[PDB]
């Protein structure tokens, strides 16, 4: 009796995560089992699409990334891996999660942005409404808004793009509008006029 | 002076929440501890609001002060296998920063594992096989197992993995001892022992089905039968008739026939010399199929003494018909003592031999 | 404005196919149908070349062919005709994609000089015999679709007629060999299989072949019994001619005063199966005493199982006994006993 | 004994154009024996793009092509008469559309200069990019509304003061493709 090999990674237990920031050509992991007959192995990738992104080392079975990987198209995918002991193959699935970095800013919408108003427009009126989306996950993906630089006519709500006037207007006396995500370590930011 | 920071991880790691469970788990297992997430949604003055959104089929309920997320599977199962085939599971923690009104989410994601809560079955309720008796050991007899035509197993990976061993019969000990599946993922069948037709034309072979699951406790286990009937083979050639075992033995007792020829009577009085028994020869394989493979049986003189046997004897190779050539004077030729033989026509002669004794008689015996 | 824009009524780019390993010079386009500015870009490999006034395109593969096939691999070729309208300054693209059609320019060919098989005799009529052409070890074609795929027939050898008798193919895309004809090692232990690989062109007139050997050893099987020794031929047969062995006893001697008998020739049978391998597939040999005249020949008479040793076990009154004739068996141990007959003549001696 | 089917097909013989809007074709495979036919795709993701009813041959598109993405593809085709399968690959192009506008890159879009600075000074270069093919990725500059001070090269989008400015009177200050039956535009600041 041949004792058929068996593959020792954690991630087949769990899960395998990978930023979707890693370089092309990186080396995200490296395949590991045992033979009982210690018999030599050769380590392989299966299936049409898995074999496109991944590439294995078939002696040590070092994994190498071979496409982009990004979180916002696909977030995760299973990924058959094979071992072969040259009686048999013995094929385990790992589950794959993609891991989301903050690779978005901002997007406005409707650029067209201008209204007017008349001069004698109270204190408090709330003239416009701007709309920006963040597709990263959570904080990341939550958008603060700011005039840059501030105006001493009008303020916009953080939360809500509201834009209200604070100051009272004068037709005879009389905008940079930046969308930023709340991104820890690399926050991204987009300005309207 | 900015407070944006409630509802924001107070962990670091990517901003998803990924966690595994076993498929099938029991109702009011938690799939997180703890979200980590920076605020307090409880309490008199309340900083944030916490609920579950895109909880499709509500699998996943929340304890908010707890930051602690459930599975909700009262009436139901996790089934990973099929036919539910629920491989993940995906919500969005919703948060609220009252204070500031930002909205945060928060993304679990539940990898759900494969268990080994299901046995291989077998397509049918049994196999059957035909083996030539004369199958070299080390031929494939039986392939029936192949593409999906055995066992399957509903689960995935080494737990749907199928690994096929001939067990011990009680009811045919020999069976696991004739038969053996050298590679075990094909449960192809190869003959490890020669077969006799004349000893054994039936074995039940068990066939044993287990999956791959990586703790070997947890393997399962199907059984089948596969009958195996041994077609006779052209192993043996003819016997003369009669045949008479020999006490303790497979062996016919050794035949001589008999003739006696007046002396000075001529061929087309005589011809054909009448033999004592008749000879005649029959096959050792009593069941060739199909009868199309039976071969013809050659008859002949093989050696005589005297051996001028030629000049006055002749037989029909079809037939064993003896006839006399010429007549004989019995002052020149008292007796014969020949050898028959009988062989098949197949090229695989397997030759019996039986005596053939023949008298000369004088005239007024 | 009007200029550098597409006068065809059609979708912008312009697709077309050739034939791989075209002549140099062969028109990709007889005109593009675009005052203008035209040239050629992404023109790797300087494959594409034009004419402006007439909008023409050419293949440019003097010195070098255009090949499909591997290891140039060319599927396609896309280039971009530029167009500046020279009124205006705009810049217009024209996608240019020549298909580069597969012809079947490539013969089968075996990955090996020779291929070597044994059978056993006993092996029966419809076993496969051989599957050596399985997976890329048979005839590969580097052209693509029928022209790649590959089938397999047996020919008619002249200087060995009866291999394409013995042998056959049922499936040519597979090639495995089927055992068609029973064995015999006595009669032919060698064949010289002849076989053609063709491709599939869909031109019964362009398809392509190549032939290998396949050299067929047959193995002795145990298809046979023992032969006594010695073994003379009959003449025209392969049959040993029968044999008498003597032996002469003195009438009052004692077991002790003879033991062992001496039979002349000596007792001796081998297997008729002179190449059985390996070695550990060989049976033994039991002699045995089966049959004789007197009947009470047990009463005198053993012989050993397996050196066939005879030994008298009481003496012999000749006024009671003047002589025996006893067969001996000699048959296989291994449970296909195939046995072997022998005479044995014993003369009782007077003590004169 | 059984022969084969063969496809016949002629698009096996060049190519296979389907036009990148389609929301396709008939395989067509012939059996020496007469056998009936069942047809198939082969390959993860043509199995994903395209479905073939077995009994007719029919080929459906499961999802949308995009000729930005990937204008052609190779895509295995199959033919069984139940005693095995046959298979040949076709070359598909995809047929491009006029289904994009132009994007401006490099905003802001924002300049001051000095007063001073004299008329036909080029002052600023505009840049938008539409990824459809000929003339429907060729674009063109203009003002909406135009100004009398500003003019803006229609190819290559440079922007020239066309009338002298003067700081007293005023301080401070459309992108299309050109596809012949459905152009598309955008506009920037
Ligand atoms: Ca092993
Ligand atoms: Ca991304
Ligand atoms: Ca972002
Ligand atoms: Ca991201
Ligand atoms: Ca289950
Ligand atoms: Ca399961
Ligand atoms: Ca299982
Ligand atoms: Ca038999
Ligand atoms: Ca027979
Ligand atoms: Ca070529
Ligand atoms: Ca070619
Ligand atoms: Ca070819
Ligand atoms: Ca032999
Ligand atoms: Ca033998
Ligand atoms: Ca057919
Ligand atoms: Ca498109
Ligand atoms: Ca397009
Ligand atoms: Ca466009």
């Amino acid at each position: 009796v041949n004792r058929l090999p068996f593959f020792t990674n954690h991630f087949f237990d769990e899960y395998l995560l990978i930023s979707e920031d890693t370089p092309v050509g990186s080396s995200v992991t490296q395949l590991l089992a045992r033979d009982m007959d210690n018999d030599p192995l050769v380590f392989g990738v299966s299936g049409e699409e898995a074999s496109r992104f991944f590439a294995v080392e078939p002696d040590t079975g070092v994994v190498w990334l071979r496409q982009p990987l990004d979180r916002e198209t696909k977030s995760e995918f299973t990924v058959e891996f094979s071992v072969s002991d040259h009686q048999g193959v013995i094929t385990r699935k790992v589950n794959i999660q993609v891991g989301d970095v903050n690779d978005n800013a901002p997007t406005f919408h409707n650029q067209p942005y201008s209204v007017r108003i008349p001069e004698n427009t109270p204190v408090g009126t709330p003239i416009f409404i701007v709309n920006a989306t963040d597709p990263d996950l959570g904080a990341g993906g939550s958008v603060l808004y700011s005039f840059q630089p501030p105006s001493p006519f009008f303020a916009i709500d953080s939360a809500r793009g509201i834009v209200t006037v604070i100051q009272e207007l004068d037709y005879e006396v009389t905008l940079t509008v930046n969308a930023t995500d709340q991104d820890k370590t690399r926050p991204l930011s987009t300005l309207a006029n | 002076d900015w407070q944006y920071e409630d509802c924001k991880l107070a962990r670091d790691g990517p901003p998803a929440t990924i966690v595994a469970i076993d498929e099938e788990s029991r109702n009011g297992t938690i799939l997180v501890d703890n979200m980590l997430i920076k605020g307090t949604a409880g309490g008199p003055d309340p900083t944030i609001e916490l609920s579950l959104k895109d909880n499709v089929d509500y699998w996943v309920l929340m304890d908010p002060v707890k930051q602690m997320l459930f599975l909700n599977s009262t009436g139901r199962v996790l089934d990973r296998d099929p036919p539910m085939n629920i491989h993940s599971i995906v919500v969005q923690v919703q948060c609220i920063n009252k204070k500031v009104g930002t909205i945060i989410y928060h993304e679990v994601r539940i990898v759900v594992r494969d268990r080994n809560d299901n046995s291989p079955t077998f397509k049918h309720e049994s196999y059957y096989a035909t083996v030539n008796e004369l199958t070299p050991v080390g031929t494939t007899i039986f392939t029936g197992f192949s593409g999906d035509n055995g066992a399957t197993d509903i689960d995935d990976g080494p737990n749907g993995q199928i690994e096929y061993v001939i067990q011990y019969n009680p009811d045919d000990p020999t069976s696991n001892d004739t038969f053996e599946i050298p590679l075990m993922l094909t449960g192809n069948i190869v003959l490890r022992k020669r077969l006799n037709y004349e000893d054994k034309t039936r074995y039940f072979v068990i066939i044993q089905a287990n999956d791959r699951a990586q703790n070997l406790n947890e393997r399962r286990t199907t059984t089948t039968t596969l009958t195996v009937d041994v077609l006779d083979g052209d192993d043996l050639g003819p016997m003369f008739l009669p045949c008479v075992l020999v006490p303790n033995t497979r062996d016919c007792r050794p035949l001589t026939y008999q003739a006696a020829i007046p002396e000075l009577r001529t061929p087309e009085e005589l011809n054909p010399i009448i033999v004592t028994p008749p000879i005649q020869a029959i096959d050792q394989d009593r069941n060739i199929q199909p009868p199309s493979d039976r071969p013809g049986i050659l008859y002949s003189i093989l050696v005589g003494t005297p051996e001028d046997y030629p000049r006055f004897f002749h037989m029909h190779p079809r037939t064993a018909e003896l006839s006399l050539l010429e007549p004989v004077n019995r002052d020149f030729h008292q007796k014969f003592d020949l050898v028959i033989k009988a062989e098949q026509d197949n090229g695989h002669p397997l030759p019996a031999f039986a005596g053939l004794h023949i008298e000369i008689l004088d005239e007024n015996d």
